[PDB]
């Protein structure tokens, strides 16, 4: 199912949805995969998250050009870390409109990230204010509350079985929540569960650092987080 | 370095 294109991998998850994967070789630690989404919505493409770098993100745009050959209307990035926002200059250079959580844009400079052009805001229930996310088509953006970071956001694809937890969700076989450095350990469990409740029909859970999984990834992540609080 | 899961 995987298609390789330079140093990147693309996996088709639905007729109009692909997972993009980029790698960062870290000496000793080895290659670290980060996943995002590419969505074909009629006559345009929507991207969720950049690659680790500008160069890798340019290759995502080249692949879309080659395999889909539609313009990229917009990209949404799911928090102010390198794996999700490392490639913002490459999207900008391409004249792609970028959206992030207002708080992601606010944290970006301290994190060494370039801010998105536009800020998303959320209701108290976690759902994006539609006026901040115009023409998002099937992208349903949900802020589940603090977990991996204070700014972490999530994306469901309307009319598919796919919801994207980004770095908030770990796979159902994960031994731990990984590094708990920039994390809200108190609210993590509830944030995991809010993601679950926001996209109840999603049977395929896509995440940053594991292969697509079942809803068991949400319940496992929440149950690991329970043992922190 | 803030390389996602890798804290350096
Ligand atoms: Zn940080
Ligand atoms: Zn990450
Ligand atoms: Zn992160």
């Amino acid at each position: 199912g995987d298609q390789r294109f330079g140093d990147l991998v693309f996996r088709q998850l639905a007729p109009n949805v692909w997972q993009h994967t980029s790698y960062l070789d870290m000496p000793g630690f080895g290659a670290v995969a980060s996943n995002g989404l590419i969505v074909r919505d009629g006559g345009r493409v929507l991207v969720v998250d950049t690659a680790w770098t500008d160069d890798q993100t340019a290759q995502i745009l080249n692949w879309i050009k080659q395999e889909i050959n539609l313009p990229v209307a917009l990209a949404v990035v799911t928090h102010a870390h390198q794996d999700k926002m490392g490639g913002m200059d490459a999207l900008h250079a391409a004249g792609i409109a970028t959206y992030a959580n207002a708080l992601s844009n606010q944290l970006a400079p301290q994190e060494g990230m370039v801010a998105a052009q536009h800020s998303l805001t959320f209701a108290a229930n976690g759902w994006v204010e539609p006026a901040t996310a115009p023409n998002f088509g099937p992208l349903k953006v949900f802020y589940p509350g603090p977990g991996h970071t204070s700014d972490n956001i999530t994306v469901g694809i309307d009319g598919t079985d796919i919801a994207f937890g980004g770095c908030l969700i770990k796979d159902s076989k994960a031994k731990s929540l990984g590094n708990l450095g920039d994390a809200d350990t108190e609210h993590y469990a509830a944030s995991a569960r809010a993601f679950g409740a926001a996209f109840p029909k999603a049977s395929m859970i896509v995440m940053s650092h594991s292969a697509p999984d079942s809803r068991a990834a949400i319940t496992h992540t929440a149950r690991m987080a329970d043992k922190l609080r | 370095x803030x390389l996602x899961p890798i804290p350096e």
